């Protein structure tokens, strides 16, 4: 990219987020944040990072969405809570009106080229879904679904997603629009992703398939503590078997370690995360 | 000579979370403040009957940013709930882990949330568009220098999180902390990479992070004169230095009235008048603590207890830390307090109360505590013994309860948990900014930073920047406030 270049516009809205989807992606590498700030995307609206504020910060978002009416890229990061009229969740205010999340997603969700719903909160629900939950935390498709909006939507998963996979996904999207234009493109994406809405590139591969301690599990050799690396981590709770990421090759912050080295999988990435994948620390 | 305007601000941009700012104006200053937490996902509740090792997971997930304080005062209680011994490798492996994310945060929260206060950025999304007279003052060359280091910052709180990831598995969101200890023994090879990022970290702080704050305050000397509040302050104790459980880096103690005092834990209650939460479990202490929301509730405005220490408001983070612990100052900032404001200076009381406790000497407290945490991950290096074992594996109890205490980034952290049939029947969180950011109590005192607005200027109600710049020194974090 250049400075110059062309940078579609990106507004990053925050549902029942933990603000981790974020700081994920500023840890990407290559390309790093900078580069994807200044010569990749236009990044509008995003809470955590941008100059302006309040109801002028909402006001220059709705005068972005007007402009590029069908064009911009919408990215949630968070669960979308229904409970209680919305309340669970309020975004912003502007002419003395409060924006629930919901209604955030009303507004902008039909009007977005396409929606990435990053992490696995956006996408399946995540913690705040889970059991003793109870502010109707629901996901992306399953929101837009629900009311009709038939915006494509992206999954992009994990707790946090790896930067690898959030870029990557933009790349992808991307070139397929510049190759096919939207419409061409986004149908291109749409047939790269696995039923869980996840693109194949990142998570077609199974971790246990591929894992170099595969041999010790089909041995029976597990480790009884977890500074024991010879072992299968099977027995202390890794779920690399039911679990579908591509960490056990490019791993985790600059190639330093990942979760089967240092410790289990909790199979972050999949869509009954965290119930489906506890206890984490048995079989 | 001028009347009444009532402002509001939400969202508030450049903090971590949901939060919206509703301030009144008269004559020019703020003359009262209310603060929202506006997003809840109710952890505690979500926690229970869980086997109580996953909430090292879950608790995590509160927030991003500092996963890595919620990992480590959930082991803690679980430790202590478990009977748990650590081996003492564990505990420096996990005081390796834990302050490589106090030189992330510190650095992402000056450059990344706090600095285009006072620094234009480039002329492009996400650095415009903002307030047409943003109160910007740097020279071009001093400017560009913020620019420029804002831009290598990206860089250095990147290397920090390789640093936690080195031991802790990734980040956000630790793999290597658990009850027991630490789930890697550090070999020398992992130990020689991370003193190699540890050392950029190093030379950044030192020659760019502690000078431009030091530098920049220097433009903005009428900022050390408001944003006092209660001028108290809370610290817990945090960073274990053997295993007595007795001896911290930073030693616990409540500061309030011109008074230093001991701290007890018992005198915490959290308050829920003015929050969302049913009106039966107003003042409970955290061992009793309970979590039932009430949305629609008359009155409230946040989903924020309300934490009151001995009836007190108190704030909490770098400032209160370093105030409660009075190191040395750094040798930059000894230089600079002399050069650029004519100060002499050898401790951090040496500032004095009032420009300590104000808005811009919350950012020098917490370059000076980033400069000290050098120092004791240098420390931490020395002590660690590569190969050495880091984990007990202990059973779950059936009955039992525990508490963890530290210092997050942004201040003190506590996690109580009461397990019962082998499963979590309570946890109780009591975090950072739930201390800074929380909502008036049961008798209308208001939380540390609605205090802290009080007497803020607004002498442009068209661009009234000092409210969020005031409320981005306290370094807020909605997702961990509310939980
Ligand atoms: S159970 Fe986990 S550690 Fe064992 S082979 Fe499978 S993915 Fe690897
Ligand atoms: S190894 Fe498992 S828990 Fe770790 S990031 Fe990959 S999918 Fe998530
Ligand atoms: N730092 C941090 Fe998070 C907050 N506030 C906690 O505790
Ligand atoms: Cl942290
Ligand atoms: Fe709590
Ligand atoms: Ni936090
Ligand atoms: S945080």
């Amino acid at each position: 990219g250049t400075l110059t270049g062309e940078r579609p516009p990106v507004f990053w809205l925050q549902g029942q987020g933990c603000t981790g989807c974020s700081v994920t992606l500023l840890n990407s590498v290559h390309p790093s944040i900078a580069d994807v700030l200044l010569k990749v995307i236009s990044l509008e609206f995003h809470p955590t990072v941008m100059a302006w504020e309040g109801e002028h910060a909402i006001e220059h978002m709705r005068k972005v969405a007007e402009k590029f009416k069908g064009k911009f890229f919408l990215v949630i990061e968070g669960s979308v809570p229904v409970e209680a009229d919305g309340k669970y969740c309020i975004i912003g205010e502007a002419n003395h009106h409060e924006i629930s999340m919901v209604d955030a997603l009303k507004e902008f969700g039909p009007n977005a080229a396409a929606v990435l719903a990053v992490g696995t909160c956006a996408a399946y629900g995540g913690i705040p879904a889970a059991e003793g939950s109870e502010t109707g935390a629901t996901a992306v498709s399953k929101f837009l679904g629900d009311n009709g909006i038939k915006t494509p939507v992206v999954n992009i998963p994990g707790c946090p997603p790896h930067p690898d996979w959030i870029v990557g996904t933009v790349v992808l999207a991307l070139d397929a629009i510049k190759k096919n234009g939207l419409e061409g493109g986004l149908a291109e994406v749409v047939k790269v992703l696995d039923s869980d809405g996840r693109p194949t590139p990142f998570f077609g591969r199974n971790i246990h398939e591929n894992c170099p301690y595969l041999d010790k599990y089909d041995e029976g050799v597990m480790s009884a503590t977890f500074t024991d690396k010879v072992g299968c981590r099977y027995d202390l709770g890794c779920k690399g078997p039911m679990t579908m990421a591509d960490c056990f090759e490019r791993k985790w912050n600059g190639g330093v370690n990942w979760c089967v080295q240092n410790a289990v999988c909790i199979g972050c990435v999949e869509p009954d995360f965290p119930d489906g994948k506890s206890p984490f620390y048995q079989a | 000579a001028t009347g009444r305007t009532t402002i509001a601000i939400d969202p508030v941009t450049r903090i971590e979370g949901h939060l919206k700012a509703e301030v009144v104006v008269e004559n020019g200053k703020v003359v009262d403040a209310r603060l929202s937490g506006g997003m809840y996902r109710g952890f505690e509740t979500i926690l229970r009957g869980r086997d109580p090792r996953d909430a090292s997971q879950i608790v995590q997930r509160i927030c991003g940013v500092c996963p890595t304080a919620h990992s480590t005062a959930s082991v803690l209680a679980l430790d202590e709930a478990f009977g748990a011994k650590v081996p003492n490798n564990g505990r420096i492996t996990r005081n390796l882990i834990f302050g490589a994310n106090y030189l992330q945060s510190h650095i992402l929260h000056f450059y990344h949330l706090s600095a285009q206060d006072f620094v234009q950025g480039p002329d492009t999304a996400p650095f415009v568009p903002r307030f047409p007279k943003s109160d910007l003052r740097l020279s071009k060359e001093l400017n560009k220098a913020g620019v420029d280091q804002y831009i290598e910052a990206l860089e250095v709180r990147r290397i920090c999180h390789e640093m936690v990831a080195l031991f802790g598995g990734r980040m956000p969101h630790v793999q290597g902390q658990v009850v027991g200890g630490a789930t890697e023994i550090p070999t020398k090879e992992k130990l020689v990479e991370y003193a190699a990022r540890f050392k950029k970290v190093r030379d950044f702080v030192e020659q760019k992070y502690v000078p431009v704050v030091y530098t920049i305050g220097s433009k903005y000397k009428d900022m050390f004169k408001v944003g006092q509040g209660f001028k108290a302050a809370l610290c817990v104790g945090a960073f274990p230095l053997d295993n007595s459980g007795k001896k911290h880096l930073f030693m616990p103690g409540v500061y309030a009235k011109g008074k230093d005092m001991p701290f007890d834990p018992s005198k915490i209650k959290e308050y829920v008048k003015y929050s969302w939460f049913a009106e039966e479990t107003t003042g409970l202490n955290y061992k009793e603590g309970k979590t039932i929301p009430a949305p629609d509730k008359a009155g409230a405005y946040s989903f924020v207890k309300a934490p009151r220490y001995d009836g007190l408001s108190l704030e909490v983070g770098p400032l209160a830390r370093m105030w409660v612990n009075n190191p040395e100052l750094s040798p930059v900032g000894k230089k600079l307090l002399k050069d650029l404001f004519g100060i002499s200076a050898k401790k951090f009381r040496d500032l004095g109360e009032e420009a300590a406790f104000s808005l811009m000497g919350r950012h020098v407290a917490r370059a000076e505590e980033t400069y000290y945490m050098l120092g004791a991950i240098e420390g931490w290096l020395k002590e660690i013994k590569a190969g050495e074992d880091t984990v007990v594996m202990p059973a779950v109890p059936a009955s039992a309860e525990g508490t963890g205490f530290t210092e997050a980034p942004r201040g003190s952290l506590l996690h109580y948990v009461k397990v019962k049939d082998s499963k979590i029947d309570n946890y109780q969180i009591v975090s950072a900014s739930l201390w800074n950011c929380n909502p008036r109590d049961d008798m209308g005192q208001r939380g540390a930073v609605e205090e802290a607005l009080i007497g803020i200027p607004v002498d442009d109600i068209q661009n009234p920047v000092n409210v969020a710049r005031l409320i981005r020194a306290f370094d807020p974090x909605l997702g961990c406030a509310v939980h």
